[PDB]
DNA sequence: ATCAATATCCACCTGCAGATACTACCAAAAGTGTATTTGGAAACTGCTCCATCAAAAGGCATGTTCAGCTGATTCAGCTGAACATGCCTTTTGATGGAGCAGTTTCCAAATACACTTTTGGTAGTATCTGCAGGTGGATATTGAT
DNA sequence: ATCAATATCCACCTGCAGATACTACCAAAAGTGTATTTGGAAACTGCTCCATCAAAAGGCATGTTCAGCTGAATCAGCTGAACATGCCTTTTGATGGAGCAGTTTCCAAATACACTTTTGGTAGTATCTGCAGGTGGATATTGAT
């Protein structure tokens, strides 16, 4: 019975995740969640295959960079677990808010 | 009778179309007969730059047809070329491995 | 077995997103946090694609309505046109 | 049936110049349609501003230059300038 | 090829490395 | 003899500074500066008075700004007193340096 | 003529108590003593960038004389618009 | 004396309209003149480029009203199309 | 019987300048009768909310004449001109007096 | 150390998705020949920017002193990493029609011109006035005790 | 919770700097009101490609066990704040010198424009093959002992 260390899968899968380019949200969830925000904005909508892949590699994009920025705050701090205050000081200092 | 605005500017890139998409985009009221070969060598320069590095990148993955991840690498791995395009997107290019060094286990 | 469309984007998903930007360990209030910055994202993007589309008197949201979106949102995609 | 114009010629040309033996993924290329698209946008924009700020019905060679000086990094700036001059110097020597 | 391309290329300095 | 502790006048300056909209520059050391900055990318210029002063503005509302994101830097890492890696963390997020 | 007086270190008149004001008005209470150091040289990077631009701007003009508007040009390139100056 | 021209004369009579013992400095005044030149360009250029997306040749107050969304956050885009739809239609219907 | 097109719409902002600079500015090949009269009234709208606000800031401040300060003090203030203008430095504005929390002294 | 569990690495294989190549058709670049527009070259302003200097507040440099902040140390408790299963959600692949876009048609709208009229800029002049900068004196804040 | 040092507040009281407001005034611009051009909304219709909907497939929700991370408490060293003291350098406000922006007038190049001749680049299509899987077996890494 051969149990890995906390953090030494993390490091794995940072390996991994940093080497491949295929987004890692599900397509279907996403492409919900598309369709949901934009109804509010007009009904009765039909969206490109591309568009909502477009959407998809811009967010994904986005929220690798925050969390880039994200863990160099967590690690400022001297930690080594990216918090809430992390995401937050990230998005202050970029100027998307406060 | 007839050759290229290009071919005889010696370049790839069609000084030609460069020309109609200035007119067309409302930059000027005129056009100067250089700046679209100017700016068609420039655009040529800056692709061979890019296709240049990616190629570098291509070989280093054991590949021969570049893909996205190879002009990421190359863009990002270029202090200027990652300047110019600070603030640009490459879709399906990923990331460069990068794990800060304190991340890393003690032995 | 019903839920939020938002909670669709999973902590697994959001996990590899992180692995992705170098983060060893992670906080359980940041999946809470990151779909509201997500959201917000989207929020923020489709309105300005959906207004594309409207101006263009269409009822489909085109890459372009993106891509020229993104652009103004400083976010300049690449490989979808423009 | 409408024509769908792009720069992908171009960019194969050059690739073939610049690695004989390379090729280039649909994906790949698409990404440098967005690059040259952008820098194009980018400099004709500068271009037209400083044709502008300088009351000037003409975007020549000139402002082409300058705008390039203001938006490409140091070395990128120079070998563009080169690149640029050779290419009007040539077509200048064309009976 | 035939292109004034740039002698030497240098990486960023990242901050953290 | 009456001594303040130390952060007392701190806030007192916080306080002053914040209340005002002087240039906090001497204008001929940072006039001077300009001129030598100029000289080396080109000799034999000269300068409206009005371009060193919108410099001088854009300057010093800059500063200011830096030392606002810095501030939160220091902070953020339970400190109160900003350090180097403060303003480097800061222009790092601002993605005014890789 | 009586050429130019040489124009040397000018960055250290922007002396330590210019720089305390400078974060007093950021909010800042206390300030390490390599923080003057530091900010001289993200100033110097900052005019520059800027100067740089504003000159090349100059030239394109065919000018010897950097205008308030060759600044602000300068400043609106760089994201750092400023009111006040014109345009 | 080459006649340099402003946005002044009108700011000044919006101030008199809505604080009508209120005046303003000429730095205050310079900072408005900024303000309204800046608000110009970024409506012109988004309407622009609209267009330009659009393969139209004509800016309308139908670009300039989607500019107006785009680049206005919520109240003021609200408020900003109303008076400028009243001032259009207005226009229109009298004549 | 000269109307001006500012009094033919109701504005103080002049139309004829509008139109005038939306066609010295090559942002089209053409431009609409409406456009100058709608992009006239936005920007008198927008000169209009910042000088009632600025005007508020000026007798808080005990004062008659607005400064740039009371345009700072304006902006800053309201969420929404604050977004629309974040990029936008005032020359002689200042900053919002704003200490953080953590640095104010006791328990 | 040893010992094994699991991850990782390289060589070879091979089906087809996704390239490269090929062709005819035409939109759009080039060629020629007048049709306009411009952007220095010369030649003068006045504006304003450099310079230099004298006198004096005003802020800068430096040294002393110790309050209290940073960061090293230790430690307990909680909070995220890991992991073993099946079920529920997504992914895959196969049809009906929304609606994008292709295109021509004609009119309401925008341009082009050259009149006439009025606005908004400025220079000049005076004419007024809000407020900066100063000065007491009454009042608040901070830190010792 | 008393007290004293010293910072701050606020109401007076000036002299302009800078605002406001005349001119008269004109020059450029905006407007007027036909003469000419054309861009875009209109309506029609075809044919993508987008939404839907039902079998194929692995990814994720779940709850448990605990490694090791975060943050709390403590403490000592020493960095940075305060401030006193001495005085250099900036601010201020003149004067004279001229360099250089900024105008305004000839144009000979330079680019637009209208029309024709040519062909480069695109869209079907029609082949070719790079490499993403997959397998087999060697070796490295990690964590238990
Ligand atoms: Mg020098």
């Amino acid at each position: 019975p051969h149990r890995y260390r906390p953090g030494t899968v993390a490091l794995r899968e940072i390996r991994r995740y940093q080497k491949s380019t295929e987004l890692l949200i599900r397509k279907l969830p996403f492409q919900r969640l598309v369709r949901e925000i934009a109804q509010d904005f007009k009904t009765d909508l039909r969206f490109q295959s591309s568009a909502v892949m477009a959407l998809q590699e811009a967010c994904e994009a986005y929220l690798v960079g925050l969390f880039e920025d994200t863990n160099l705050c967590a690690i400022h701090a001297k930690r080594v677990t990216i918090m809430p205050k992390d995401i937050q000081l990230a998005r202050r200092i970029r100027g998307e808010r406060a | 009778k007839a050759k290229t605005r290009s071919s005889r500017a010696g370049l790839q890139f069609p000084v030609g179309r460069v020309h109609r998409l200035l007119r067309k985009g409302n930059y000027s009221e005129r056009v100067g007969a250089g700046a679209p070969v100017y700016l068609a060598a420039v655009l040529e320069y800056l692709t061979a730059e890019i296709l240049e590095l990616a190629g570098n990148a291509a070989r280093d993955n054991k590949k021969t047809r570049i893909i996205p991840r190879h002009l990421q690498l190359a863009i990002r791995n270029d202090e200027e070329l990652n300047k110019l395009l600070g603030r640009v997107t490459i879709a399906q290019g990923g990331v460069l491995p990068n794990i800060q060094a304190v991340l890393l286990p003690k032995k | 077995v019903l839920r939020d469309n938002i909670q669709g984007i999973t902590k697994p998903a959001i996990r590899r997103l992180a692995r992705r930007g170098g983060v060893k360990r992670i906080s359980g209030l940041i999946y809470e946090e990151t779909r509201g910055v997500l959201k917000v994202f989207l929020e923020n993007v489709i309105r300005d694609a959906v207004t594309y589309t409207e101006h263009a008197k269409r009822k489909t949201v085109t890459a372009m309505d993106v891509v020229y979106a993104l652009k103004r949102q400083g976010r300049t995609l690449y490989g979808f046109g423009g | 049936r409408s024509r769908k114009e792009s720069y992908s010629v171009y960019v194969y040309k050059v690739l073939k110049q610049v690695h004989p033996d390379t090729g280039i993924s649909s994906k790949a290329m698409g990404i440098m349609n967005s690059f040259v698209n952008d820098i194009f946008e980018r400099i004709a924009g500068e271009a037209s501003r400083l044709a502008h700020y300088n009351k000037r019905s003409t975007i020549t060679s000139r402002e082409i230059q300058t705008a390039v000086r203001l938006l490409l990094p140091g070395e990128l700036a120079k070998h563009a300038v080169s690149e640029g001059t050779k290419a009007v110097t040539k077509y200048t020597s064309a009976k | 090829g035939g292109y004034n391309l740039r002698p030497r290329t240098y990486q960023p300095q990242r901050y953290g490395g």
